[PDB]
């Protein structure tokens, strides 16, 4: 038993970490958490490793897009890595990393 | 048409794949018979885990069990039934 | 079934073409630099057996796939561009 | 040309032979069914002949290849045990 419907399309509303300069937010991820929001938002938290040592990042997802502050970054596309059997190991990855060129981005891994 | 990035990650990701080996790389003390076919296919984990920290090997194994002719230096020819060992599940765990 | 007979072993292990994982860096070698995810991708690729030490099966028809795969130069940038590869479609044991 | 056919007549020693198999394109298959394939000729039919190719029994045919290239087994093959045979490339 676990959080059905994370896969699809999510627009960030918030986000714990600056993404500056960043277009293109992907990996593939177990989720430290994932909370659905009373009206049917996504928090998700990842525990990963900024400019160094490891830290943990909370995002929170929406099915509505909200012109913001994360519009360079696009809209985040989520699927379950269905190989690997059942459960939480998600890969994502957002429209920003669609681009003839090389932009500035994370890799979750 | 291009294939979209979702569909090759889920494609290649870790699992078990039809894969044709050959019947010396299992039989290794049988290379003085001659067997026909000479490979096989068997379902062998296969594809990427996307981290060259970690390595696709198998969780679970079975046996599958073939007619192949199997050609006896000196003595003759029959076909006779094989058994080999299949993947039927898979995992990326660490190399070393 | 029980077993799986002769004709069928015969005909499922006989060069033609078959879903192949293939590493990026195999078919890209200059670019062991970058980091691609996924880092293999599915190829259509001749294999199988011939069974006749005179023959090896080899491609007769190849096409060429394009995927989006996620191309990273680490600390620089990284994007999902096109990558093309070829496949091969019909294949056939010659001398 | 796949099925069983059992052999009414061919060009060959038999001999010991219990097992007889190969992988073949045959030059030609006329009609019963004539087959030629160098140079050796054999007639089958989907039909028996008491007493004669009994050891070697039906002969089972399969095309191989993705869209003339046979493979074939004698019944005879089918032993837990290796018997006089050739194999016919
Ligand atoms: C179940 C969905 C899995 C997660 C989907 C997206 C959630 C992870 C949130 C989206 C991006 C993750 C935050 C990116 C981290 C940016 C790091 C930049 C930096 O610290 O320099
Ligand atoms: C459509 C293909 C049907 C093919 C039928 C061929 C089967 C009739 C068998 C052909 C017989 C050839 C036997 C070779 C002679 C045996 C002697 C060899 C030896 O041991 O010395």
């Amino acid at each position: 038993e676990e959080i059905q419907d994370v896969s699809g399309t999510w627009y960030l509303k918030a986000m714990t970490v600056d993404v500056g300069a960043l277009r293109c937010l992907a990996g593939s991820v177990i989720p430290t958490t994932l909370t659905t929001l009373e009206g049917g938002n996504l928090e998700a938290k990842v525990t990963m490793h900024i400019k160094g040592r490891s830290q943990e990042v909370k995002a929170v997802l929406s099915k509505t897009d909200e012109p913001g502050i994360y519009t360079a970054i696009g809209g985040i596309h989520v699927a379950k890595i269905g190989r690997s059997h059942v459960k939480d190991h998600y890969i994502f990855y957002s429209e920003g990393c669609l681009s003839g060129v090389p932009v500035p981005g994370v890799w979750l891994v | 048409e291009v294939v979209k990035f979702m569909d090759v990650y889920q494609r290649s990701y870790c699992h078990p794949i039809e894969t044709l080996v050959d019947i010396f790389q299992e039989y290794p003390d049988e290379i003085e018979y001659i067997f026909k076919p000479s490979c096989v296919p068997l379902m062998r984990c296969g594809g990427c885990c996307n981290d060259e920290g970690l390595e696709c090997v198998p969780t679970e194994e079975s046996n599958i069990t073939m007619q192949i002719m199997r050609i006896k230096p000196h003595q003759g020819q029959h076909i006779g039934e094989m058994s080999f060992l299949q993947h039927n599940k898979c995992e990326c765990r660490p190399k070393k």
